[PDB]
RNA sequence: CCAUAGGUUAAUGAGGCGAACCGGGGGAACUGAAACAUCUAAGUACCCCGAGGAAAAGAAAUCAACCGAGAUUCCCCCAG
RNA sequence: UUUUGUAUAAUGGGUCAGCGACUUAUAUUCUGUAGCAAGGUUAACCGAAUAGGGGAGCCGAAGGGAAACCGAGUCUUAACU
RNA sequence: AGGACCGAACCGACUAAUGAAAAAUUAGCGGAUGACUUGUGGCUGGGGGUGAAAGGCCAAUCAAACCGGGAGAUAGCU
RNA sequence: GUAACGGGGCUAAACCAUGCACCGAAGCUGCGGCAGCGACGCUUAUGCGUUGUUGGGUAGGGGAGCGUUCUGUAAGCCUG
RNA sequence: GUUUAUUAAAAACACAGCACUGUGCAAACACGAAAGUGGACGUAUACGGUGUGACGCCUCCCGGUGCCGGAAGGUUAAUU
RNA sequence: AAUCCUUGUCGGGUAAGUUCCGACUGCACGAAUGGCGUAAUGAUGGCCAGGCUGUCUCCACCCGAGACUCAGUGAAAUUGAACUCGCUGUGAGAUGCAGUGUACCCGCGGCAAGACGGAAAGACCCCGUAACCUUACUAUAGCUUGACACUGAACAU
RNA sequence: CUUUAAUGUUUGAUGUUCUAACGUUGACCCGUAAUCCGGGUUGCGGACAGUGUCUGGUGGGUAGUUUGACUGGGCGGUCUCCUCCUAAAGAGUAACGGAGGAGCACGAAGGUUGGCUAAUCCUGGUCGGACAUCAGGAGGUUAGUGCAAUGGCAUAAGCCAGCUUGACUGCGAGCGUGACGGCGCGAGCAGGUGCGAAAGCAGGUCAUAGUGAUCCGGUGGUUCUGAAUGGAAGGGCCAUC
């Protein structure tokens, strides 16, 4: 279990995260996926942050 | 709640919700309920005097539950909307 | 004596208008991440206690 | 020895067959493979199980050239 | 050195016994938890001191909830 | 008696007489039965008193929701075919 | 002179065969002025004593005495 | 201790084939009796004509009773 | 010499002797919630503990675990 | 050797010696949990010889005490009930079943093959979620560290 | 701000001395006929020592316990999940039966649109050879599948490329499979997306392994709750560790 853990955070300024793994040895660059947001229940960029 | 040694049924399920203090303060009154008080006129007080609510109640909702003939005067109490007609329809006033 | 209550029965389960039980799923508490959407979904409603275990809960639940 | 091991039976297999009446939704077959191919009102879902799409009677059948089993369900 | 300690008399009271109950000072383990250590058993058993016909407590630096109650003790509920 | 299985060479009994083991209390559920019935029932206590009072309470006649809340609906969800 | 020698009492208990005896008998056996033996009284108390040490002995009971209590401990076993 | 037909014994009283007799069980039938459970129909004292059928039983479930001591009924009734 | 009173008397225990080690006296140590007592009315030629066991000839490794000494740095409690 | 292989091999002792004594690949001696010697001592272990013998070849007789008989007294363990034989089978080792053989009823003295004889709810073995006896876990008396308290005054660095 | 000197005052510690706490199991005196005890005088020691509370260390000295099951007892091996066989042509089916794998990987190795078709061998061809790359053919999946085995796969599920985030949020008729906890398949509906001219397809991957209940907490969001009231803390609900 190498392939760590990360949170793809919410850019509409809400709180709605989703959470995916990543292999952070490989693939250094941050991962940044447009996906639903269902607070505001549009498409928005949602950027990797850290699990914590 | 033991199943030989297996993780019994409710250990095995998580927890949940909480107790409402706020719960146990408040009352649901059926429509056939306003006629066991004297006056005509339905408060919380006059509904504790008729045995009917208890007397650590601060609060009390009118149900659409039975059914009222006799005109009414609710006061201080919350009414449902299926209630309030009944009520209205028996000839009763309804007031905050 | 009066009989007590298994608290962590009651904390558990509440008792449905037809005499039932209902609960909270298991598996819907950690490690999520890994468990796909639809199946968390499925968990988060709670649920009827099965025909089975119902006996043994009601036992716990003398009070209900 | 180093041969204790084996995996749990998945019961797969014909679940309804020919001829018998289903609901829509109802899984006619559980497979690993396509061993039987999804005919008319018959979905495959993704673990290659075929479901009915439409309440009638469930119809195997051959067709094609390469004489493949194909599972319909004839209108009810 | 004065004093005090000490010493000799005198008067008054105490001492010891006793079933349970009562207040205080100490205080287990078996057992249960299907093991076990937190926990339980239980402030129980037991030991010790003291008292009384009863004891203890008791006259709000108490509750309550914006209404009010009005010292302590005991019983039924509240509520498994 | 215990056992898959006992004439068993498996257990127990020398015989007789006497005694010797599913109880009781309080809660809870289901069955029967009697009462009353959208009602049913009182507890402590008072009452020399199994009466009568005492309805404090308890159960039921409404549920849904974690909860606020809503209420023959309600929770879910932005909203439910 | 001597934890010297042979040997009765006295103290013991190596071999033997055999209820009067809950450890004895008879026949032999070891020590016998000593680290000896014995009378009377005293002291050490239970996870405690005492032990030239065997887990020995502590009232015919000892890898934790006896008596009473917790106590109808618990017993998925008979 | 014969001891590898249960024994006697057997040249069939052995084996094969065909046949017809008989024996043979707590099976089936016959006669008598009791009880359970269903059907219908009586017309009832809530069971009766009947009419099918069932009735081995450990753990265990359900149903119905006998007897013992004591309280009432009983200052009754039986009893030198 | 001692020992398993009651299946083991021995090669086991003890022993004089040897060595290590502690202990400066209100000694170490031991029994005691403590007071105190033993050690000892003794004082290092003494006392405690440990091992070895008359007499004779004798008797590499400090890495590991202990003990003794060191305290420069690292780490480190209550407290603040 | 208070050494598996092993009765090692060689020598001594014996007609013959897995033991004993003396010597020569330490499974796995070894120096104060002492090594190697050692006069004396030992109800100490092992081996050999002289003497002695009923230990034995191989038992015989005799003297007493019991055993046996008579009179008196008078136990005990055990015990489902017994009209309580052999054999071969069967049923997992038969007085009791089958087939068969044998056997008149009842004592007394003897013997111990069986009654899976009597005795003690196996001591071995296993099981079950007791007791005593390390660098298991958790605590803890004791010993030890510092901080505050009982605890004060100066002076310097 | 980097760096120090001056005057004024303030804690921390470090020894030297002191004498008054405290010690004295030094001496003498008295209670006293008294090696106890106390008081007195005095010497020595002295803010140490020693006691209490807190605290780190050490602590089989002592105590309480634990020390798994399967097993033709211990030792060895095994314990969850996936594939095949045993398994008797539905499902299921045991053994310390026979054989192998898993405890992940991938922001592309997922979505979609468009395109493509393998191994091996033969013949020819610079270095070049049994085996690189390139021609002509035979072959027909004998190959490939991110990794075991099975069943699949050409409409490819195999191989390339373009654009992309459906590896979406709320739900879910109806089924399958489990004692249950649970696990699985799912058309369709709502919202909002991507690929395509469009029909359509997309709620991860050819499928079947890659996993862990509850409790206790942690982080973010959420006015649901908020013990006189307003807040807050804590609790709940959603997401997640």
């Amino acid at each position: 279990g190498i392939r760590e853990k990360i949170k793809l955070v919410s850019s509409a300024g809400t709180g709605h995260f989703y959470t995916t793994t990543k292999n952070k040895r490989t693939k250094p660059e941050k991962l940044e996926l447009k996906k639903f947001d269902p607070v505001v229940r549009q498409h928005v960029i949602y950027k990797e942050a850290k699990i914590k | 709640g033991f199943e030989g040694g297996q993780m019994p049924l409710y250990r095995r399920l998580p927890k949940f919700g909480f107790t409402s203090r706020k719960a146990a303060i408040t009352a649901e009154i059926r429509l056939s309920d306003l006629a066991k008080v004297e006056g005509g006129v339905v408060d919380l007080n006059t509904l504790k005097a008729a045995n009917i609510i208890g007397i650590q109640i601060e609060f009390a909702k009118v149900i659409l539950a039975g059914e009222v003939t006799t005109p009414v005067t609710v006061r201080g109490l919350r009414v449902t909307k299926g209630a309030r007609a009944a009520i209205e329809a028996a000839g009763g006033k309804i007031e905050e | 004596p009066k009989i007590k209550t298994v608290r962590g029965a009651a904390k558990r389960f509440k008792k449905t208008g037809k005499g039932g039980f209902k609960h909270k799923h298991a598996n819907l508490r950690h490690i999520l991440t890994k468990k796909a959407t639809k199946r968390k979904r499925h968990l988060r409603p709670k649920a009827m206690v099965s025909k089975g275990d119902l006996g043994l809960v009601i036992a716990c639940l003398p009070y209900a | 020895t180093r041969n204790g091991r084996d995996s749990e039976a998945k019961r797969l297999g014909v679940k309804r067959f020919g001829g018998e009446s289903v609901l829509a939704g109802s899984i006619i077959v559980r497979q690993r493979g396509t061993k039987f191919h999804a005919g008319a009102n018959v979905g495959c879902g993704r673990d290659h199980t075929l479901f009915a799409k439409a309440d009638g009677k469930v119809k195997f059948e051959v067709k094609g050239p390469k004489n493949r089993k194909f599972i319909s369900i004839e209108a009810e």
